[PDB]
DNA sequence: TTTTTTTATGTACTCGTAGTGTCTGC
DNA sequence: GCAGACACTACGAGTACATA
């Protein structure tokens, strides 16, 4: 119930068992590697038999099995460790959680993983029981700005030298995807066990296997920059999101956008946008992006959107994905169309 | 007459070493380094793309791992374990055709087999190829060995699209990423392979294998049997020209660059080439558009899009400046009228010549 | 090029045909695995069938002539064949270039083969531990601890049999976790000491091919493997890596409580302790009093029934040792006529074993609530 | 549901109609275009309630005579009808009331009376099917045969159950294929003498078509590869089946 | 309980033999030749719009094979295979309603059944309705099927347009386009059913059904039963008029004069008074059409014009003489666009006034 | 820090479950 | 006998994918 990050947890890990442990945040490695070390640290300590059940509605609770008898030839204690489903569980789950916990024993340990839960999980009959000993711990892999610094800090764990170039070509390469930068380094460890890298190979041990959420796409478009979009659209490749989602995207940033530029002529941007916090990491991101754009300009952009909208849906077009290539790079350097198109 | 089964050169010219591997230093390296210490982690995950090596290397490892000598980044030469490895037959390693098993009621009795003892040589392991269609049950049972699995085995496994793997067994697996081979590397294994057994070649047909290989190595193999079997066991310019009518890409923009003006026979040629080769009409003609409007953004903009057809940065841009725009707006009402009325041309090949007859009668 | 030639009786091929494609069923791996192995040896024919886990070599006289050479044929499309054919008739059979046909007078069947050169065999090894246990001995051993097995468990290892010998004396231990079972009769010859490991399909089959006869089971254990004999019948089976840990430390020490009881009277008091109100929340509740079983009942629709049982109790007073579920595999498996129980403490586990007899020691950890 | 008109009452131990049912279910429609071709035709005549089951292949007409005056009446029933039908069957001893509507079938069984809708269709003219001469005709034991055709359908195509008859004078060639090419052959004596002829057809329709009637001497009657085999019981003619060949 | 249950003229009249059939002359004498002369064909495909026989031309020519005469042209009628096939018993002539059976696991249920001889008839005719909604998998089922079946199976595929199929299955049939039948036919064979219906009939009521039908036997025969329940008993010109919503009157040409002059109050009237009077929307604009047709006709060529517009001639020659030649063909396009959009448009009289003011858009000086 | 928002119809595959044939030492 | 094994086969659901 504390709600603390794992940097801590590692603290109340080393100190004293606070009975149940809790925990969550979407996570693409931490969650596994904070498991793998909740786990070495109990190795060291009492429980030792890791017993793994996955939470599941519609599955039946065969943990009450280990939960009414105890071990008898190697007791040494035991874990049970919980997998949450991505939504989280129901309410007869959460009340058997508390059945279970009822018939808990002193050698017992609970463990339960997953994602964040809503309010009402969150405060089911388990948790509210629970909060008086248990503990609760979340955590989230870090921003595209925040990456460097944990890359470096990182490296400087497992003892092995990087550079600004390294570090820029891991972080383009590798943006969010904290496992294939887990195994980048180690693999860039391997590779040379001199301990020296600065640009020598490290492109040749990487490629470009990363995650792309559309909300940053419209950060590229709306510094036209073409060769930057390109690239992105290119990196969206074989993770493509269907056109679906962008789209939503974009045609939300652009109506917002255009409301925007009708009412500049009204009271300003900054107190504009304090009707619009859509917390683009200061809305003044936003700011400077209308700096660069006109009314033809955004007419011109909303021709080619609202052209796309049926070409994908009235008809199922097939290049529509490529489509977004199309529309993403024309607005880079096309200060106001001369019409001939105004779709 | 039934003598002399020349087998196919994907099979025979399969990698027995370390050395033999075409391409791919990163991974080759990292594993040589990693076998002389010990520190393996205990399932190694390959991916790539189509024939490349995953298979291969996965053979390397099962021939590196096992050995009368020992764990060894250098090969073994003969020893009979390694040396059983070299065809089908083998004890301590068994290879699940993951693709044929993909039901738990046969994998969880496959990995169920990694509790008895192993065979002869240490390291029971297994190359489970193409994981990513184990079913969810299956990965589950998977991801329960591979939590605790025994210390005496290890196990490879190999994919071609490693998206559909769960996170978990993925973040478990030290994956190692397989790159598509080159053009220099294809081409020059490609020069190896021929010159090993007995064809002569020229090199401007390698060039064009290896372009038409799209990056596979066992497409590159595939097409060079292919060209053998119609060059009469030699493959020249002439067999390789025959392939030509499918490597032959780039024709858009030929065509684009030589509507500007009357070039004679070579708007007749290109439709020609692309009567022959029957591509769509209405993609070419979209093509065309997108070129055309990309030209028009150039005019306005002189560096506008700069990444658009690199090897076409010397040639492209003489049209993307020198053309007024007002022709290109012309050349663009001409082919959008034309792709409107294509459908309804008596055939899309007459509709599409009528748009190049079109588009050539004004300048 | 080899050809060989059979000429038996059905009565006299059934028998090995079920005995050596029972566990062959399903899709192996390689398809010579899903084939059954023909060796015709001098007078002699050796059924192999495997998978790649336990080998069943059948061995049949041949009277009749016939012509050595080996191949293999498809399991269940000879067993079928063999299978159906008029009782009392005569299957002769020839394998000519790839086919191997089949023939019983009036009927020809030609089935395909695969060389028996790919057919995979068991490396032979050195037999640390032979011995020619009586069948009805060994019987006995794996049915009183067989019960409890502890299949599809993380351990790996508890899914086993393990198998321990002292002297003329050995032991089957029933590695479950919350269960343990022990059996001791004796072998009448001296032994070295040995710990092995033994699957559960192996010990499905080995007590499978028992059969009840009366000749004795010869069994060898190596480093790596067991073989078992049994008249003209060889089994083989590998072994399960990791070395289970000693069984004695879960006994008991002090047993400060006894029970003494009639093997009918406990099955038939305990039958109706697990069936009559006691079926799937935890269950019975015990409460021994002098002379006294108190019995509630426990389950998820409330039939709340006590029930008192009369059993000779040494002691004063105890409770809370009510596992049903595995004092219920105790005492179907016991064997006995009197039954004498041992309680020491209600957080340890609780000792059965017969009243005047140790063939089978259960050690059972009731759960708490 | 109220009650119809067109009502005739049967009394008839369950015996019969188990009887009945289960000489002519195995070869009754199974999800076929032909929506008439589902379920059974129940026929009234003043001899016997005769039946007919066709997959438009297996024609199996079965006529236990029932003692009654019966007028002409035809019925088509579905297979959930019919299914629920035998499963309602039991005893033997309590006499089974079969009440037959325009659009319903109703049965009383010991004291529960059940219903089943009725299949709107025109069933086809069994007696044309029937092969209108039985120049070729054989006897065998029907053990022997039932015995002798599951032997070769062992080795038999899995998809398309295929063997094939060789008739020549008092003898039975079962000849049997697959992919993965294996032969089976098998030679029985018989009570035949014609023409020497040859017919490939189903053997599971064949092996179905012997379960069901199990006689002491079954008889075929046939004439060209063509044409289609009629199978019956030698001792009485209650029963009947329709055979259609393979191959053409 | 009628007659089973046709008492609609759809059903009933539908032809059982190939002298009842109308129109279809090359179609018929290319399966009465192949039938007679011995070259006969296992896929025949029979393409065209609806209503014009391709079911009953594949039902009858099913008749042909199987008829007990022999492989006959013209089938019997009165043999037993001809009446089962008639009463839907025979068991070979399987039926489809691929737009209803259209899943891959049927298709392939009823292909492994081919291989059995036919039951009672020479052929089992394979005949399939509405193939053109055969699920993907089921076309290429169909294929090696379809290429070489068994002797004795004979496939029959009637589908509204071939273009949909596959070009692997088109290139296995015989594609037989039925040709959409003419007005003339249509007549002929309305009269002649009506004669034998013993309903008293107008020719120009007639005429009316037959140029409104499009081409269609059942879609012109479904009118005339429409018909026969508003026109008690007959189909009365008067009747039909009414139901139809035919421009009896001259207001068509009216509003024509009025929209080309750029009349547009005078366009509105004639709108407001047609819709109150209950005009249909687009006969009125095929009407224009046609009318703007023989304007251009004889303003080309003079001595044109025919019977009502030979009558009329006082005004559409004075229109022809005024008018430019190319105004007319803006004015015909204009017009047959707004046509084309009709069905795209939520209220039909907004669209026409949507179409003339488009028309007056050319020239909207006042 | 919680934030918008495409379908119908069809085809496969794999996992439970459920119902049923068949038959084996019990 | 025979019930329980034991197999085997069919059906629904949940999921993944395709194409118009
Ligand atoms: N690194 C390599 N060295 C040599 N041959 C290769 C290599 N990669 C691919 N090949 C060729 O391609 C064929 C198939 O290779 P494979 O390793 O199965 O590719 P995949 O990664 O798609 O499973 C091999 O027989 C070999 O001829
Ligand atoms: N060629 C024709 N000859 C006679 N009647 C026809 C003809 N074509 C259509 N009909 C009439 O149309 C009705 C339906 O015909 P049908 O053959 O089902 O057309 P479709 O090709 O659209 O399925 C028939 O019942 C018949 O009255
Ligand atoms: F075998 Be590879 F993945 F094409
Ligand atoms: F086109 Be028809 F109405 F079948
Ligand atoms: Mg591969
Ligand atoms: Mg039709
Ligand atoms: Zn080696």
């Amino acid at each position: 119930m504390i709600r603390l990050y794992p940097e801590q947890l590692r603290a109340q890990l080393n100190e004293g068992l606070r009975a149940a442990y809790l925990l969550l945040g979407n996570d693409p490695l931490l969650l596994q590697e904070s498991q793998d070390a909740v786990r070495q640290v109990a190795a060291a300590q009492g429980f030792e038999e890791h017993h793994t059940f996955s939470i599941d509605p519609n599955t039946d609770w065969n943990a009450i099995f280990s939960l009414c008898q105890a071990m008898s030839l190697f007791a040494s204690r035991q874990t049970l460790l919980l997998l949450l489903p991505e939504n989280g569980p129901n309410a007869a789950i959460n009340e058997q959680l508390l059945t279970l916990t009822g018939l808990l024993h002193d050698d017992l340990l609970l463990i339960v993983r997953g994602n964040k839960l809503s309010k009402a999980q969150e405060n089911a009959a388990w948790f509210t029981a629970l909060a008086n000993r248990s503990v609760q711990v979340t955590c989230q892999t870090p921003e595209q700005a925040q990456l460097p610094r944990w890359v470096a800090a990182r490296a400087k764990q497992l003892n092995l030298e990087l550079d600004d170039a390294a570090n820029q070509v891991l972080c383009y390469c590798y943006e969010g995807n904290l496992l294939a930068l887990a195994q980048a380094l180690e693999r860039l460890s391997l590779l040379w066990p001199d301990g020296k890298l600065t640009l020598p190979r490290v492109e040749q041990a990487v490629n470009d296997a990363a995650h792309f959420t559309p909300f940053h796409w419209v950060d590229a478009l709306l510094m036209g920059k073409s060769k930057r979009a390109l690239h992105i659209l290119q990196q969206l490749r074989l993770e493509g999101s269907e056109p679906v989602i962008l789209l939503r995207t974009l045609q939300r940033e652009l109506l917002l956008l255009v409301n925007l530029k009708r009412q500049s002529a009204h009271t300003p941007l900054r107190a504009l946008f304090d009707k619009h916090r859509v917390w683009q990491n200061r809305r003044g991101m936003m700011g400077e992006a209308l700096n660069r754009l006109s009314q033809t300009q955004l007419r011109q952009a909303v021709q080619l959107l609202t052209r796309t909208e049926l070409t994908l849906k009235q008809d199922y077009g097939q290049s529509v994905w490529a489509e977004l290539e199309g529309l993403s790079l024309l607005l880079c350097h096309k200060p106001l169309a001369d019409v001939f198109i105004d779709g | 007459g039934p003598h002399m089964s020349y087998q196919v050169l994907a099979r025979k010219w399969r990698p027995q070493t370390f050395a033999d591997v075409v391409g791919q230093e990163h991974v080759l390296t990292a594993l040589a380094n990693g076998l002389s210490l010990g520190r393996i982690h205990h399932a190694y995950l390959f991916s790539g793309t189509r024939g490349v090596g995953k298979t291969s290397i996965a053979r390397l490892l099962a021939k590196g791992l096992n050995c009368e000598t020992g764990i060894t980044a250098t090969p073994c030469g003969v020893c009979d374990n390694c040396r059983e490895i070299e065809q089908g037959r083998f004890v301590d390693l068994i290879e699940i055709d993951a693709a044929s098993r993909t039901k738990v009621e046969d994998t969880r009795d496959l990995l169920d087999n990694v509790q008895y003892a192993p065979a002869r040589g240490r390291f029971k392991v297994y190359l489970i190829d193409e994981v990513h269609m184990l079913s969810r049950h299956s990965f589950n049972a998977l991801l329960k060995t591979l939590e605790e699995p025994p210390e005496h085995v290890k196990f490879l496994l190999a994919t071609t699209d490693p998206q559909k793997l769960p996170v978990t067994i993925l973040s478990r697996c030290l994956q190692f990423h397989l790159k598509a081979l080159d053009v220099e590397q294809i081409r020059h294994q490609l020069e190896h392979i021929l010159n090993e057994e007995h064809i002569a070649h020229e090199p401007r047909a390698l060039q064009l294998l290896a372009r038409a290989a799209e990056g596979s190595l066992r497409d590159a193999l595939s097409l060079t049997d292919q060209a053998i079997a119609s060059g009469d066991g030699q493959v020249s310019t002439q067999a390789v020209s025959a392939m030509l009518g499918t490597l032959d890409d780039d024709q858009a923009l030929s065509l684009v660059e030589a509507m500007v003006e009357a070039n004679g026979e070579r708007v007749m040629a290109l439709i020609n080439e692309a009567a022959a080769r029957g591509i769509e009409w209405e993609a070419l003609l979209v093509e065309m558009l997108g070129l055309l409007h990309r030209i028009a953004m150039v005019q306005l903009s002189p560096a506008a899009l700069g990444n658009d057809m690199a090897a076409i940065e010397l040639r492209m841009r003489e049209l993307a400046r020198t053309i007024p725009p007002t022709d290109i707006q012309l050349y663009y009402q001409t082919l959008l009228i034309g792709r409107k009325e294509l459908p309804y041309a008596p055939d899309r090949r007459m509709g599409v010549e009528m748009t190049l007859l079109r588009a050539l009668a004004f300048h | 090029g080899p050809h060989m030639k059979f000429t038996v009786e059905r009565e006299h091929l059934l028998k090995p045909l079920q005995q050596v494609s029972g566990p062959l069923g399903g899709r192996p791996t390689l398809p010579i695995l899903g084939n059954l192995l023909l060796q015709v040896a001098d007078g002699t024919l050796s059924l192999t069938g495997t998978d790649l886990e336990m080998e069943m070599v059948a061995r049949v006289a041949l009277v009749q002539p016939h012509e050595p050479g080996a191949t293999t044929v498809p399991a269940r499309k000879f067993f079928d064949i063999c299978r159906g054919l008029p009782e009392g008739a005569e299957i002769a059979v020839q394998l000519e270039g790839e086919r191997m046909l089949v023939r019983s007078g009036r009927s020809r069947f030609s089935l395909s083969t695969l060389p028996a050169a790919d057919f995979p065999n068991l490396d032979d090894w050195q037999s640390e531990v032979e011995f020619t246990l009586p069948q009805a001995t060994m019987k006995r051993l794996i049915e009183a601890t067989q019960f409890s097995m502890a299949h599809q468990d993380v351990r790996y290892y508890l899914n086993g049999m393990l198998f321990e010998t002292e002297g003329e004396e050995l032991r089957t231990v029933a590695t479950d976790g919350h269960r343990l079972a022990v059996c001791s009769m004796p072998i009448g010859q001296s032994l070295p000491s040995h710990s092995v490991i033994v699957p559960r399909k192996g010990v499905i089959e080995l007590m499978r091919m028992l059969d009840g006869g009366d000749n004795p089971l010869r069994v060898q254990i190596g480093s790596n493997n067991i073989r078992a004999h049994v008249g003209d019948f060889i089994f083989t089976s590998k072994l399960v890596d990791g070395r289970f840990p000693d069984y004695r430390r879960v006994l008991p020490k002090n047993p400060d409580k006894h029970l003494e009881a009639g093997c009918d009277l406990l099955k038939q008091a305990f039958a109706r302790a697990a069936i009559l109100s006691n079926e799937k929340f935890r269950g019975v509740r015990l409460y021994v009093s002098e002379n006294q079983l108190k019995i509630t009942a426990n389950n998820p629709e409330q039939e709340e029934a006590e029930e008192i049982l009369d059993v000779t109790y040494s002691g004063a007073e105890m409770e809370i040792g009510f596992n049903v579920s595995y004092v219920l595999d105790v005492l179907n498996a016991l064997k006995c006529e009197n039954v004498r129980m041992m309680l020491t403490d209600s957080v340890s586990s609780v000792q059965i074993e017969d009243a005047a007899s140790q063939s089978a020691a259960y050690v059972v950890m009731p759960m708490r609530l």
